[PDB]
């Protein structure tokens, strides 16, 4: 959370539909942060939603 | 001005692990990158590692990122080289040094301003 | 092997003229002016000569100096001296964040 | 005149010169919201740049339609800036004053 003190972007993960329709995959791509929320106020601040 | 101390020589058997210190002096430990080279014995010279000692980020090179875990801390003012599967091969002298000038709005880290250097010690290993 | 070719020596007699040349690709040092220069004196560790092919440090004369042209660069040793005996390196910034360094040449006094 | 329709929210960039001196305008000075335009007599030079260094990856989301995102960063991560000479930047702030002043 510190140690940058400087923009880094967060690396999120998630699943798209592949090629086919009902098989999926994991999948990672960076976003930077003023696109994405946190989805609750739990202390599991570990899962996002685009902001959109 | 400037120097760096570095751990002394070992030996290791093949397979095994190394952890070179790296202890700066004469300089702000943060406002300047810090160095890696190795040079097998009566070899030409070779490149193992950057590290931006503010922070955790590594450069280090293709064939040897997955054989090399360095880090460091600015508490001890010291950077640490660390190998792991260590092969024959690897008996050589590793140089620590200093790097270009770091801070903000340009990378310096591809600057091969290597302004001073440190003692160098040696891995033996077969 | 590196990715940077050198010859394995040159020689000549004090009072005379040296050269020394590397090569490389388009790309890593044919690209940028990021060269540099270190000299081995045997046994020792390496000294730093010149950065960004033609700039000096402290204590290094004006015997010294660099050039580029294409995928090649080259060191200049105008009047060599008895001293000199010892190897000199290549070194460049290669592209992707990283530094490779060539197997250097090995200077003779006669 | 070949207008540049450019987007910019709080300066205009590479827009047309003022021939022979500043100027400002207003639809209404005595009132706030009305925005006091200023069409400046010399440019003044803004860089930027973002040196990150990002790469592209790419997913195949559904039947065939590709979508892009950022992949690894090669590099060192740095600050995304912009710069501009401050002597000129303070002259010309300084002669919009007058101009005000011619106004105000
Ligand atoms: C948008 O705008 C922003 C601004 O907001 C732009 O950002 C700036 O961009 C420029 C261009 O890249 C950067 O310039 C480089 O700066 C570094 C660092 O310099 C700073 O720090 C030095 C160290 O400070 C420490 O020591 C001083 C005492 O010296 C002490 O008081 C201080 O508290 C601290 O403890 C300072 O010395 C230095 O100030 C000096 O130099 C200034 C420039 O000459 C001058 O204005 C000052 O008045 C003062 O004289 C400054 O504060 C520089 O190191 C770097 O220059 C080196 O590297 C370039 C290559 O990039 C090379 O061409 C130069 O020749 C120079 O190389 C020497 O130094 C290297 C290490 O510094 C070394 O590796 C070289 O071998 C060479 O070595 C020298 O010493 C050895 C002995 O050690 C000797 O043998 C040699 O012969 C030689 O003498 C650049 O100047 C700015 O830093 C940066 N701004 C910030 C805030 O970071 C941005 O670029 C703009 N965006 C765009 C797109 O343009
Ligand atoms: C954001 O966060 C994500 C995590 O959600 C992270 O993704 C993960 O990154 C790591 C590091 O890049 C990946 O680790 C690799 O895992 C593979 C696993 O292989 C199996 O699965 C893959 C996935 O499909 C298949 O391609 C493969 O065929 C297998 O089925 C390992 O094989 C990798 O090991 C090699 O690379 C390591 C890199 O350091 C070495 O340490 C290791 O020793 C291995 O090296 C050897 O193999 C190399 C070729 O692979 C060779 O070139 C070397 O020379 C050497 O011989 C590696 O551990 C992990 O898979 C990613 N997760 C997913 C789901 O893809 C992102 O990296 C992160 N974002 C950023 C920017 O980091
Ligand atoms: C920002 O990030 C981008 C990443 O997208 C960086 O761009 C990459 O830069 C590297 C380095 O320039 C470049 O890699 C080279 O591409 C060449 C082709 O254009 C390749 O020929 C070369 O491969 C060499 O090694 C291979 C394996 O050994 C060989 O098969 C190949 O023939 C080449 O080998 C010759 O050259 C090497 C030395 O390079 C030598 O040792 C060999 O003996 C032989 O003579 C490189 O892979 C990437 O292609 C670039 N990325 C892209 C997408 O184009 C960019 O540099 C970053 N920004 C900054 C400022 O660094």
């Amino acid at each position: 959370v510190k140690n940058g003190t400087v923009e880094e972007m967060k690396n999120c993960s998630f699943n798209t539909t592949t090629e086919i329709r009902d098989k999926e995959k994991k999948e990672y791509a960076l976003f930077y942060k003023p696109d994405i929320v946190p989805l609750s106020e739990t202390n599991n601040t570990s899962e996002y939603r685009l902001i959109n | 001005q400037v120097q760096l101390v570095q751990s002394g020589a070992e030996m290791k058997k093949p397979g095994a692990s190394v952890k070179v210190s790296c202890k700066a002096s004469g300089y702000t430990f943060t406002d300047y990158y810090i160095h890696w080279v190795r040079q097998a014995p009566g070899q030409g010279l070779e490149w193992m590692g950057w590290i931006n000692p503010n922070t955790g980020r590594t450069n280090s090179a293709q064939k040897f990122q997955g054989r090399v875990t360095m880090t460091r801390d600015t508490s001890i003012s010291t950077a640490y080289m660390e190998l792991s599967r260590l092969t024959s091969d690897d008996t050589a002298v590793y140089y620590c040094a200093t790097g270009g000038w770091i801070g903000l709005y340009y990378d310096s880290s591809g600057y091969p301003n290597f302004d001073y250097w440190g003692q160098g010690t040696l891995v033996t290993v077969s | 092997q590196s990715a940077l070719t050198q010859p394995a020596s040159v020689s000549g007699s004090p009072g005379q003229s040296i050269t020394i040349s590397c090569t490389g690709t388009s790309y890593d040092v044919g690209s940028y002016n990021l060269v540099s220069w270190y000299q081995q004196h045997p046994g020792k560790a390496p000294k730093y000569m010149i950065y960004e092919v033609n700039k000096r440090p402290s204590g290094v004369s004006n015997r010294f100096s660099g050039s580029k042209s294409g995928n090649t660069a080259s060191l200049t040793i105008s009047g060599l001296q008895a001293e000199d005996e010892a190897d000199y390196y290549c070194c460049s910034y290669a592209g992707s964040s990283t530094v490779v360094f060539g197997g250097g040449t090995k200077l003779t006094v006669l | 005149h070949g207008i540049r329709p450019v987007v910019s929210t709080q300066l205009l960039l590479n827009g047309s010169l003022a021939e022979k001196e500043i100027v400002i305008r207003s639809e209404n000075l005595t009132n706030n919201a009305k925005i006091i335009i200023v069409h400046l007599h010399t440019p003044v030079e803004i860089v930027c740049t973002r040196p990150n260094n990002n790469t592209r990856k790419s997913v195949r989301i559904g039947p065939g339609q590709t979508f892009y995102a950022t992949g690894d960063i090669i590099g060192d991560i740095k600050q995304a800036h912009c710069n501009i000479s401050e002597e000129k930047w303070n002259d010309t702030l300084q002669k919009v004053g007058i101009e005000l002043q011619k106004h105000f």
